[PDB]
């Protein structure tokens, strides 16, 4: 359908599939990361009904669905489902077939290693592309964003990576990586809503509170004041519609559970939170890279979208920064979407016609080729 | 079909309320960058001048 | 009753929508506002680094 | 009237209270936690009759009551008929009034704050308690229990708590509050049993449902091979005289009730059950934890007097569990009563006297101090 | 057990502390150099429980605490924890009140002044010892060594100095200090085996990794040859059981977590290795003091360990050294307890006794009065 093999980029997390074709602006489709399959006995017959759905029909009929999803903290564990994902991404709505076009997925750095093998496997042999890559979701980002140095913080569902890039290439000692994520502030939210009399512990409900945390939900910029407020008075608090009519509001918690991203000691993490491992992620660099990753923090990634956290991140770090020297945060409108960004770069970049692997040198290595070709 | 538009007017008035309150969050981001911006053009402004007066000195 | 809640329900896609654009206004004028701060604070913030430079010198 | 001014302690569940003076070993009396008001008209007169009846005396004249239970799934949402419960506790079975001695109550912390605050509130302005402690149920059952590390599953009337506990502190982020428990197994009972011919549906019916499951049902540690043979045979058959004379005989249904524990989707919850669900909070705890947590699991609350439940938790732990280790059951006869029992261990502690809230701290600062003396 | 008044000796690194009475050949006492701190809400009471716990309390108890340590690539950071790490291993382990005894404690040449200034204040202020000294690890690992010239290699947990002495004199010019040691080698590892699907980022999973180290690593004689087979065959992998049952495998990751010593690239370093600094102490040294360093180079310090790094130094270094002579590395079984039984030998000496600063001096001058005194 289109008028050359442009790659096809998919940008596969643990929360949203964002997916379009190389060369755009914008992903042509976006999926949840789930396959969806009925906890009931059918009753009535000849009423279709699937074994399993996909993606936004997992999500449309979540009623009587338990809802799975095959990537968690940015691995897929569920390459069955992934296969599944991915039909449904390329031929049920960007309708094209890979096998025309190289495809480009996304992971972090430290990734395990089968994230990508696996990655690999599939689209060579259930789509049978010509050429596969995997790239740097840091790298992405600052494509995305303009930058060949800054670091790379990418607090999305999954994992954070942190990771500082100089003149475009890693600085992998000093990556601050850590296991806390927006998935864990969804969960936190789940169980501080159920302390106020609504109780979210299913499927359904577990889609609802990501969809409250998303539209109610932030970080601010000062968290003691914020809460002596909100603990103190119902002016902070904010309304949601449920799918059912019922209506919740939230006060103090609306902001107390991404305040996990900062104090990660409130769901059991020990940690020291996000900005002081995006500070160390900048001193850990040597002392005339650290100039100019003070100067770029570079924000990406899902949680980016709260109220305050850009303002937040810069306070949080040059309050750790030394004085004389400005620091400084990137954090465009293109945060979070900046990964599928950077892939359609990417994909499209002369230089990177290197950096594909065929399906040639696929066949030759197999997937653990993608070990030898991509980073 | 009146109901059918309302809903669909209704949808309107929720996609543009989406809109509204998207807007209105960008407002206040932005409003609220442009009140930061303002102390910060005046400290920078202030700054132009200690910084001037620095280079007097 | 429905019609009512079309004129309503259209009344509201109006209003979020009248709303909405007022805030595209009111935002386009923040953010230009914003980039006008920004660019000021940038120009001092340039008048700084001139400064800082000649400080230095 | 006793030779200390002792605490008092009462334990108010969701099926039943349990209450006794602190430094017992028992509790003296316990009632059902019930109201139970006439859904007849009076036809004779000079015939005494309450407008509602509590406790025991709800229970022995059920015959023309409705029977309504104060406490939903651990939070008491009527506290007029709790006050008249405790009355009638506190003067008629223990004679003793609080105004003399401090009172302790239970909850688990996971109970979204109206049950602790409304209960300090009742003690002190019905009943004038000089003092107040409202505990941990966890906390409770590890002390009557004989330990400061394990997991407490207590599995009770109303909720299912899973809360692990090392060195005596909680490892709240474990804790996994489970919408499974012994209310629920009843309502099971009462259609299966329908199913047979014996239907179930009104007050007295649920209480006979509840007698028989506490006296004819077991779980089995071998659900598969029991039902196998009980579906097949009457050989298996337990007879149950209902209070007419007449008799209901029970084969598979007997297990298959307790058998939700570990299949809550047989009432349409979406689970993993009991076993899977203390084995993700031994999961959830940092790994120096986990096998200290793995050879302690602490059986408290009610449905833990089921004959095979020991042997069937510890099996699916182990089957959940990796090699080398050892999985283990602590399952003591206090049982059920662990809660009341811990909390006459606690209130009689020299190092608890300073956690009670006095009547002067309470007035000072209203109900809401519960939220800053207890836990 | 001590029947004289004889010198205490502790060696006090990043890694552990190790103490004991002067005159003997080992340590009586030997604790990590932790302290730990709980990071949990008590909810049980009558538990004991401590504000902070230290040595192998810190590990024992490790489950719920947040451990760190004191010492930070050669220097103290935090004498609070010192003074709590010599009063547990003093006074609970080997039974002695320094105030009756005087004290030798240790650092390389080269370590930041501060380190011997608060060596020397916390002994004579909290412990009241009646005198002190410090004492050079390259003096004391030659002590033990049985030599008076050669270069010692104190691969270590914090930093490598590589003092080179002759004669028993400093050749101070040619210390080549080096930012690679034994606590890098443990970050290189836990981001390797995330890479293999195990992430280990807690305190608990700090440790894990920190003991994966120490029992299964060693250094590759031939790094390149070794990986070719490791990277190639399971049969090269070795199991380690985690404390929860699990287990891990490590293959080509168990020699490259060393291989960072001849490979500091591998955490970013900008170093060839610790071949290279032993290679560069002597090339600095006098053309008439080569020869005997040359066939005399030292092990000390832990690292040593490693069954592959007796044969890889060796060769690495004689691929450096000069023809015509004996090229020889000395790796004796005092070994990651060189700088103790030095300190012993030191001591003890009567050559040595009128080296102490005295609880009068000390008081006159300050603790800066180090500086003048020991070296």
């Amino acid at each position: 359908d289109e008028d050359e093999t442009t790659a096809l980029v998919c940008d596969n997390g643990s929360g949203l599939v964002k997916a379009g074709f190389a060369g755009d602006d914008a992903p042509r489709a976006v999926f949840p990361s789930i396959v969806g399959r009925p906890r009931h006995q059918g009753v009535m017959v000849g009423m279709g009904q699937k074994d399993s759905y996909v993606g936004d029909e997992a999500q449309s009929k979540r009623g009587i669905l338990t809802l799975k999803y095959p990537i968690e903290h940015g691995i897929i564990t569920n390459w069955d489902d992934m296969e599944k994902i991915w039909h449904h991404t390329f031929y049920n709505e960007l309708r094209v077939a890979p096998e025309e076009h190289p495809t480009l997925l996304t992971e972090a750095p430290l990734n395990p290693k089968a994230n990508r093998e696996k990655m690999t496997q599939i689209m060579f042999e259930t789509f049978n592309v010509p050429a596969m890559y995997v790239a740097i979701q840091a790298v992405l980002s600052l494509y995305a964003s303009g930058r060949t140095t800054g670091i790379v913080l990418d607090s999305g569902d999954g994992v954070t990576h942190n990771v500082p890039i100089y003149e475009g290439y890693a600085l992998p000692h000093a990556i601050m990586r850590l296991d806390l994520a927006g998935r864990d502030l969804t969960d936190y939210l789940m169980k501080i809503l159920t302390e106020r009399g609504y109780s979210f512990v299913t499927t359904a409900e577990r889609e609802i509170v990501r969809d409250i945390k998303e539209k109610l939900c932030y970080v601010a910029l000062d968290f003691e004041n914020e809460m002596a407020t909100a603990a103190s008075s119902s002016s902070l608090e904010k309304s949601y519609e449920l799918p059912d009519g019922q209506v919740i509001t939230i006060g103090n918690e609306r902001f107390r559970c991404p305040e996990t991203l900062f104090q990660p000691s409130f769901i059991g993490m020990e940690s020291a939170g996000i900005h002081e491992t995006t500070y160390n992620s900048i001193m850990k660099c040597d002392i005339d890279i650290r100039k100019d990753l003070y100067a770029n923090n570079v924000m990406s990634g899902g949680t980016t979208m709260y109220p305050g956290i850009a303002d937040r991140m810069q306070k949080e770090i040059t309050a750790l920064a030394p004085s004389t020297m400005k620091i400084k945060i990137i954090a465009p409108p293109e945060r979070k979407y900046s990964v599928w960004i950077g892939g359609s770069i990417l994909a499209s970049l002369s230089t990177f016609q290197q950096m594909w692997i065929t399906k040639q040198e696929y066949d030759e290595a197999g997937p653990s080729i993608v070990h030898r070709k991509c980073f | 079909i009146i109901e059918s538009d309302l809903e669909r007017a209704e949808e309107r008035a929720e996609l543009s309320e989406g809109k509204c309150a998207e807007l209105e969050e960008e407002l206040k981001t932005v409003t609220n960058n442009l009140k930061s911006l303002e102390a910060q053009a005046e400290k920078y402004s202030q700054k132009e001048d200690r910084y001037e007066e620095e280079i007097k000195v």
